[PDB]
């Protein structure tokens, strides 16, 4: 029951359909984790259905600050806005696979109709689409990923240090 | 490539021989055949090792076996060796 | 009450000889004890370590020297 | 030794890094930013065949850089190529993120991963003289806090000092290591365990890889250069450890 | 004389076996001395001086 | 292909028990997770995902007879069902501790960890069970009572006569009906909206475990130590629908599949045999020579996997169809598979072929008790 | 190659005729001593040693203590494990113990159940352990590694063979 | 102010200072920033102790750079004069570096005053 996921990245958010549950009780196996290897059947397993891009430098930066605070954007707030079933806020909510403990409460508490999930089988989902990266999206336009992480990677870390042209 | 090949050689051979330039050296025991590749080049200081390490301009030579004859101490430890190994050869 | 007695008393005078730091006052670190630690104490090793002696043999020498 | 002896460079057995003889050997990588050394270290230049250009090498310190002191007591099979993608957890300075980033390459990246402010701030200035590092000034105990800027990479290398390394490495390998990845590991015998000794501290630190599911390969003690330090190197299995 | 005295025969035993000891296994002997004169006794590309984890 | 790819043990679950397992229960709402334990006193709640333990509670100075794994339903409040579980022991020392459980399955917030409440008992409790969707439980010592979680005096006693009872179990559908095992090698079902015993049959001799199946409400199947499995419809109790067979010492645990057409049970004997509810022989036999005495068995909420605990301290699992990778597969490979199914099961009967799948290795110590027991048969049958 | 041929080849023969790895030395040993095993001791038990322990009724931790007059924590591997258990029904009591909370398992990414390999492996590896047997193959090859303790059971209580502080 | 960050407390205060005084009594203490940057360079420095009233900090702030980067513990005290006074010299001192050697007789009380420091940075 791990109905989507949420994967951040240096370019913008993806929320992804997951399509089947590889079996819970088996993830340690040899087979299974083949799979999450293999392309051929991430995609039978996985699904991307949203894309939303960061609109500059700037606005990705500061994203990625409050990713690691552990906060909710506005651009995160809309994006889940739009992607997500509105079920009961008492019965059968919906699913979400996120990252990160901690960013766990605050998606609650914007959105209470849906539930986060870190698990071992979501850790596994995220590391899979980690690791194929750009082959998962269908030809969506991206801005090359390595180069998007270099120019992110510097500007984060120059604002923790502030560091300074004097 | 088969230019400086003279000058090269007799390095390479000088490398290949080291454990004997030096009656305090005493190197591991490495055969060293000869490499498909190499470029000999140049050591440089950083500007704050200009009494400890920096070497000087005249004695700056343009290949290790003329910079090994510029040493001195070197020269004579060579040339007596050389004069008693000779005299138990004959 | 017969282990209380004499382990407070061992405890005590390990601590007082200076095998035994002030902190490990347990019968277990008495059971972790060892032959470095009696040695150290010895008197020509404290002389050559604060220093009075260049060596261990200067400090034994010295010692008997008077 | 001094500035002005002629030296003749030679490949190592690993890939990217080379060996200068002369009348006395030295281990050298080659400048990716010729023209300057991060530490002043001495550091060698040759000619490459308009004129000729000069390309510039430079040495590697064995007590001044764990890696170095390992690749000098010789490791089998070293993870870190020319071409590949290196996590570096606990990089103060270029020290020997430098050098790991002159073997890896133009193609390969390296993140550097360090904590406080000061050294982090003089890695930021070497990782926009290099263009294959990026430097990350995040906690290496929160990769949750820091997985926007990485992904996949092909080994990490550990130097942090901390008690708690295995579990830091366990997190990180787990989060951004490729299967079958390469793990190289600095223990420090006297600031994990401090009262029990080295080669104790040694057998725990592997057992809890082979629990975090890092099968270890060989372990290396390396003497002449650190006391009662080792660098372990293993293989991230993550399916089958058997 | 090394019998006339027993621990002068002992600390010429322990010397001797430290040395010897030298030889055996690397030994930590402080660190760097001077500036980093390179490796004075030579670098071994195909050795491998390490212990390997069998199955 | 099918005899070259049975491959069963899939693993076990960390480093065991010291002393034996004797209570397991899933937990019937996820799936990750199972409460074992052990005659040591110490219970453990086990995610079988990564086959770690959660926690590990030493809980009573006796063995421990019974584990339900559950939910309340407190009115003091409402105890956070995401993030944690709820379990609860029922001990020989005369004791039914309900504990919590810090369960990692959602991660929607940021202590009180263990031993939420203790009920203490006037006799040595045997076994226990939680009626679903109204969090009240039912304990077998030596009269069953009927407990409310919210209540430290048992709520309703229930008991034919002065005799002790040796096991119960609630029935998954039409929740009011219980039933339940007496030592006096009775069966007898209760229900609990009349709020009374309803009925008895006595057996020649005891059974140990009782299971209803999920899918049809009133059927169950109780595991009898005379080496049997008997398979009873609730409203006719004067016959066995069917008999299951093919042990050789006491039958120790039964449970159904819960697609609701397989058995799994586990002897004194010690191996696991499966069984469809159709037929009345095994169709698999599970066995290791590191595992013994099968107290425990427990079919998987996916239907998929079987988790068995042994006396050896063990808590290994296996896989439900000895072949069934759990990787996906693409649908090609999954067409191809589904019709070597439908081949063999239209062919079952060939000798070649029911030579080849039949042959199935089994240890020397059941082999010849089997063969007694059939020279046993043929005697009794002879002389009658 | 005729026989001929051979002699007479073999007479002018005696005619005319008249990456590799070598492991580091641990740094822990003086040339046999091994300064590294202070007590709290770690020993590693054998499937042997348990199997004896209940034959000459001696405990397993206070035996230890009695022999060492240390701590002495024992460890058992995966594979000392698993042959314990393939042992089977008649040694119960010996897993029973075996199995004990103060009995800290050490695990292992090693191929099959043959404890004599797999234990020989870690002494070669680590010589921070003292083995525990009574296995005479296992007890010659821990003899031929430098170094290395080797404890015994024998006679009323377990005996101690290396270490140079036996007292 | 943070640049100090690491300041000591009155009881570790003490403790640090009685170290100081031992290790200038058996003469394992080099005195002064300059020196102390040199057992920093050579790696023989088993810990660091500044003053905190430096007129200005900077000019020893440099420290904890090189401290930080090697691994070696440093910690701040509040007065420079104390320092002096701890070391047994005639004038106030601004940081001192506490030597490692394995042949001394405080060996213990070094360890603990690293330990106590390595758990405060
Ligand atoms: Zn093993």
């Amino acid at each position: 029951p791990i109905e989507y996921l949420l994967f951040e990245e240096p370019t913008g958010y993806a929320v992804f359909k997951v399509k089947l549950q590889q079996d819970d009780i088996g993830s340690r196996l040899k087979e299974v984790q083949e799979q999450i290897n293999d392309f051929g059947a991430f995609t039978k397993l996985i699904e991307l259905v949203s894309f939303a891009p960061f609109k500059g430098a700037a606005e990705a930066l500061e994203n990625a600050n409050d990713i690691s605070e552990g906060l909710v954007s506005e651009s995160l707030k809309a994006i889940l806005d739009l992607n997500l079933p509105k079920a009961s806020s008492k019965k059968k909510n919906i699913t979400l696979a996120i990252s990160d403990k901690n960013l766990g409460p605050s998606i609650k508490e914007e959105f209470p109709y849906v539930d986060c999930i870190s698990n071992e089988l979501a850790q596994d989902l995220i590391r899979g689409v980690r690791l194929h990266g750009e082959k998962l999206f269908k030809g969506l336009q991206s801005g090359d990923l390595e180069r998007a992480q270099l120019g992110l990677g510097h500007a984060y870390s120059r604002a923790k240090v502030k560091f300074s042209v004097q | 490539d088969d230019n400086m090949r003279r000058e090269v050689q007799r390095d390479l051979l000088l490398i290949k021989h080291r454990a004997a330039l030096d009656p305090k050296r005493h190197y591991k025991k490495q055969r060293w055949e000869v490499p498909e590749r190499f470029a000999i080049g140049t050591i440089i200081e950083d500007k704050s090792e200009f009494y400890s390490s920096r070497m000087n301009r005249k004695e700056r030579k343009s290949t290790i076996l003329e910079t090994l004859m510029g040493d001195e101490a070197s020269n004579k430890y060579f040339k007596r060796k050389y004069n008693e190994i000779q005299e138990k050869s004959t | 009450p017969k282990r209380l007695f004499e382990g407070n008393a061992l405890i005590r005078r390990l601590v007082r000889v200076g095998v035994l730091s002030e902190d490990k006052k347990k019968l277990d670190y008495v059971l972790a004890l060892k032959v470095e630690d009696f040695l150290e104490r010895r008197l020509q090793t404290q002389v050559y370590k604060l220093g009075l002696a260049k060596s261990v043999h200067h400090a034994r020498v010295l010692i008997t020297q008077r | 030794a001094r500035g002005g002896a002629k030296v003749v460079i030679e490949p190592h057995r690993h890939a990217g890094v080379y060996i200068a003889r002369g009348k006395e050997d030295l281990l050298v990588t080659k400048n990716m930013a010729p023209g300057e050394s991060v530490y002043g270290e001495k550091r060698i230049s040759v000619e490459e065949p308009v004129p000729p250009t000069k390309v510039e090498y430079r040495v590697w310190n064995p007590f001044r850089s764990k890696l170095a002191a390992g690749i000098m007591g010789g490791l089998d099979e070293l993870f870190i190529a020319p071409g590949k993608k290196v996590l570096y957890l606990g990089a103060a300075s270029g020290t020997s993120v430098s050098h790991v980033s002159d073997v890896v390459g133009p193609e390969g990246v390296v993140y550097a991963v360090e904590f406080s402010h000061r050294p982090g701030r003089e890695l930021i200035s070497m990782a926009k003289k290099r263009p294959n590092i990026i430097p990350i000034i995040e906690d290496a105990r929160h990769p949750q806090k820091y997985r926007m800027l990485i992904g996949m990479v092909d080994c990490v290398f550990a130097d942090v000092a901390q008690p708690d390394q295995a579990r830091i490495i366990a997190l990180n390998s787990h989060m951004f290591l490729k299967d079958q990845g390469g793990v190289v590991i600095s223990i420090k015998a006297n600031c994990i365990d401090s009262t029990v000794d080295a080669e104790t501290v040694f057998a725990r630190e592997v057992q809890k890889l082979r629990e975090e599911r890092i099968k270890p390969l060989e372990q290396l003690t390396l003497e002449p250069y650190e006391r009662d330090h080792c660098i372990v190197v293993g293989r991230y299995m993550r399916s089958g450890l058997k | 004389k090394d019998n006339r005295n027993s621990r002068v025969k002992k600390r010429k035993k322990y010397q001797k076996a430290q040395k010897k000891l030298k030889s055996v296994r690397a030994v930590y002997s402080g660190g760097q001395s001077g500036v980093y004169e390179g490796e004075k006794t030579g670098i071994k590309k195909g050795l491998t001086r390490s212990v390997k984890f069998k199955n | 292909l099918e005899r070259m790819f049975a491959k069963p043990f899939v693993g076990q679950l960390g480093y065991g028990h010291r002393d034996g397992v004797y209570a397991i229960a899933k937990n019937y709402g996820s799936l990750n997770k199972l409460a074992t334990g052990s005659a040591d006193g110490v219970i453990k709640y086990w995610n079988m995902s990564t086959r770690e333990e959660f926690v590990s509670f030493k809980a009573h100075y006796g063995l421990v007879t019974g584990l339900c794994v559950t939910q309340p339903r407190f009115h003091d409040k409402k105890p956070d069902l995401k993030s944690q579980n709820f379990m609860l022991s029922c001990s020989d020392d005369k004791t039914v501790k309900l504990w919590s459980i810090n369960v990692d399955d959602y991660s929607n917030k940021n202590n009180e960890e263990g031993l939420i409440r203790t009920f203490d008992g006037e006799s040595a409790f045997q076994g226990i069970d939680s009626h679903r969707e109204n969090s009240t439980f039912a304990t077998g010592g030596a009269k069953i009572h009927l407990w409310d979680v919210n209540r430290l005096k048992p709520v309703s006693d229930l008991s034919w006569g002065a005799d002790n009872i040796t096991s119960l179990k609630f029935n998954q559908n039409e929740t009011d009906i219980l039933a339940s095992t007496g030592s006096d090698n009775s069966i007898v079902l209760y229900d609990l909206r009349t709020n009374s015993p309803t009925q008895k049959i006595v057996q020649t001799m005891r059974t140990n475990a009782i299971c209803w199946n999920p899918m049809e409400a009133f059927n169950f199947v109780t595991a009898n130590e005379d080496h049997n499995a008997y398979y009873y419809d609730m409203r006719n109790l004067s016959r066995s629908l069917n008999v299951f067979k093919d042990h050789v010492s006491a039958v120790m645990d039964v449970d159904f599949s819960p697609t609701g057409d397989e058995i799994v049970t586990g002897s004194y004997d010690k191996s696991i045999r499966i069984y469809k509810t159709n037929h009345g022989h095994s169709r698999e036999i599970y066995h290791t020579k590191r595992m013994q005495h099968v107290f425990q068995v427990k079919y998987s909420m996916d239907s998929k996997y079987i988790i068995s605990g042994s006396d050896d301290g063990n808590v290994r699992l296996w896989r439900s169809k000895a072949w069934e990778r759990s990787n996906v597969k693409t649908t090609r490979e999954k067409n191809k598979l589904e019709y070597d199914e439908k081949l063999k099961e239209r062919f079952r009967h060939m000798p070649e072929i029911k030579r080849i799948s039949r042959h199935r290795h089994v240890p020397q110590v059941i082999k010849k008790a089997q063969e007694i027991k059939n020279i046993e048969l043929s005697s009794i049958k002879r002389r009658e | 190659a005729k026989k001929t041929r051979k002699f007479g080849l073999v007479k002018r023969t005696l005619n005319t005729k008249k990456t590799r790895n070598i492991p580091q030395v641990s740094s822990a040993l003086f040339f046999q001593y091994n300064q590294a095993i202070k007590p709290p001791y770690q020993v590693l038990i054998d499937t042997n040693f348990i199997n004896f322990s209940i034959q000459k009724k001696v405990d397993i931790v206070r035996g230890m203590m009695d022999c060492l007059l240390a701590k002495c924590n024992p460890l058992i591997t995966d594979c000392v494990m698993a042959e314990l258990e393939k042992l089977g029904p008649k040694y119960r009591i010996a897993l029973k113990l075996a199995r004990d909370p103060r009995i800290k398992r050490l695990s292992c990414s090693h191929k099959g159940t043959y404890a004599d390999d797999c234990l020989v492996h870690r002494v070669l590896q680590h010589k921070c352990y003292i083995v525990a047997t009574n296995d005479a193959g296992l007890k010659q090859r821990i003899r031929k590694i430098p170094g290395i303790p080797l404890m015994s059971v024998g006679g009323h209580a377990y005996v101690i063979e290396k270490l140079p502080d036996v007292f | 102010n943070p640049k100090a960050f690491p300041l000591a407390d009155a009881a570790l205060t003490q403790q640090i200072l009685d170290v100081v005084q031992q290790a200038a009594n058996l003469r394992q203490l080099k005195k002064g920033a300059n020196e102390a940057t040199k057992t920093l360079n050579r790696g023989i420095s088993e810990f660091i102790i500044m003053a905190a009233d430096c007129e200005p900090i900077e000019i020893l702030l440099h420290l904890p750079l090189l401290c930080e980067d090697k691994n070696v513990p440093y910690v701040f005290v509040p007065s420079r004069v104390a320092l002096g006074r701890a070391c047994g010299v005639s004038r106030p001192v601004i940081a001192a570096s506490i030597t490692t050697n394995d042949a001394s007789a405080i060996k213990t009380q070094i360890y603990a005053v690293k330990d106590k420091i390595e758990t405060l940075l």
